[PDB]
């Protein structure tokens, strides 16, 4: 009989356990009809602290209150600009909460660009070391020999060449934070607005994320001009080095410059970049053809013949159309013997370009 | 010793008010006699199976002062 009785005990773990699933489900159940007697609050604002029981909140969509803390919170928390839940019929601060928008054009953060992507920029990237290590690294080397840190380092020369590349790759050695600018959030002399402008080229750089900054349109204030030029130095003259706007900028050209901005501090460094060198153009050309699937030999240097006056960025379409054409003749790899005739034909009134076709 | 607190009107009771109201927990029990009498320990305990830090409030309804 003890067969049986095992079955019949094997039968009662089983509704034993349905049991305890069926308890799992009550308390699932209790629990949200507790919640069911929650009510929800409104998300608000506080502009301005009016007494240690008194704040001022405007609702996210809606008018404003004056309305008094909740009681268990703390008052230092709550500061104008912070994000709180005011009751929706005493209108009494609950609690705080974290905090598109203009800014959903501003970041344009690094990415993970290093030194080993950029090729033939040696010269270059010890500049850019030489330059701005020092206030990065070792801030205190300035206060030493008692000099204001340099703000204004122009890195001129012609776009698609790897400027923002060199950034990213620095910035990546240091790991900061490098918060290019993407005029959003970010633009002062733009003379459509004055001072909120430059509220928000303070406030959302520098003292919200750490540091390390650029700017776009990169030969555009470089080059209503005359005054558009004196607001730019009002902009740039000189700023509180606690907080850093370092203005690295990458002209395209040398002729939109002025003396106005050549004053150290203004513009002190001047990080000279010329026509990307035949071994240069020939690391760029490994770099970026490290991805694609190369199988054979391939012997850069011809292709490197016929790729005078180029930037990185036609490297990198030069690359990229390689596969383009190992898509269309169906070729999972792709040589160099096709290499020749693609840097044959990638010279042109618009640099030809897409023309070099024939490439696995 | 020869007592009776309901255990069944107790439960539903809190039944009825959680239904209401789902934020108030027992917390504990009271009495309206000035002095605790020797059997309070019992009810506590009873409390206590229904909270474990449970806290009896004697009122004393009778007395203003
Ligand atoms: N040294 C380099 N190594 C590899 N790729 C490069 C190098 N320089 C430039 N490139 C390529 O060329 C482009 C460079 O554009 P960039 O110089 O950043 O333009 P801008 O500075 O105007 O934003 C990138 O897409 C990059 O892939």
């Amino acid at each position: 009989k003890l067969l049986e009785h095992k079955e019949i005990d094997g039968r009662l773990k089983e509704l034993r356990e349905q049991l305890k699933e069926l308890t799992k489900q009550y308390e699932k159940s209790e629990n949200d009809l507790k919640a069911l007697q929650s009510v929800g609050q409104i998300v608000g604002e506080v502009l301005k602290q009016l007494t240690e029981e008194k704040f001022i909140v405007k609702a996210t969509n809606g008018p404003r209150y004056v309305v008094g803390c909740r009681r268990q919170l703390d008052k230092s928390k709550l500061k104008p600009g912070t994000r709180v839940a005011l009751d929706m019929t005493t209108l009494t601060i609950m609690r705080y909460l974290p905090r598109p928008l203009v800014y959903n054009m501003s970041h344009e953060d690094p990415g993970n660009v290093s030194y080993s992507e950029i090729g033939g920029l040696s010269e270059q990237i010890r500049e850019l070391r030489e330059v701005i290590e020092l206030p990065l690294t070792n801030p205190e080397l300035f206060q030493r020999v008692g000099i204001i840190p340099p703000k204004g380092c122009l890195l001129y020369g012609p776009p698609g060449t790897g400027k923002t590349l060199l950034a990213r790759a620095v910035a990546s050695q240091l790991d900061c934070n490098f918060l290019k600018v993407v005029s959003s959030s970010i633009v002062d002399k733009y003379i459509g607005e004055s001072a909120r402008l430059i509220r928000e080229m303070f406030n959302y750089a520098r003292d919200h994320q750490p540091c390390i900054i650029f700017m776009d349109e990169i030969d555009a204030i470089g080059g209503e001009i005359q005054r558009t030029l004196m607001e730019l130095l009002n902009q740039m003259d000189g700023f509180d080095t606690l907080h850093r706007v370092k203005m690295i900028m990458a002209t395209n050209r040398p002729d939109t410059l002025d003396p106005a901005l050549l004053r150290p501090g203004r513009l002190d460094r001047k990080i000279h970049i010329d026509l990307p060198n035949e071994q240069a153009r020939l690391d760029i050309l490994k770099i970026h053809a490290g991805p694609i699937t190369k199988h054979g030999e391939i012997d850069y240097e011809a292709i490197v013949k016929l790729s005078d006056g180029f930037n990185g960025a036609d490297l990198r379409n030069v690359c990229t159309e390689a596969g383009m054409f190992a898509i269309r003749a169906d070729h999972d790899f792709v040589v160099q013997e096709d290499f020749m005739k693609a840097v044959r034909k990638v010279a042109d009134s618009k640099k030809l370009e897409s023309k070099l076709d024939y490439k696995p | 010793s020869v007592w009776f607190l309901d255990h069944d009107y107790l439960e539903n009771m809190y039944g009825m008010f959680k239904k209401v109201n789902a934020r108030e927990r027992i917390v504990g029990w009271y009495h309206t006699g000035p002095k605790l009498h020797k059997n309070d320990i019992a009810i506590n305990e009873l409390m206590k199976r229904y909270c474990p830090n449970s806290v009896l409030v004697i009122i004393d309804v009778k007395p203003k002062d």
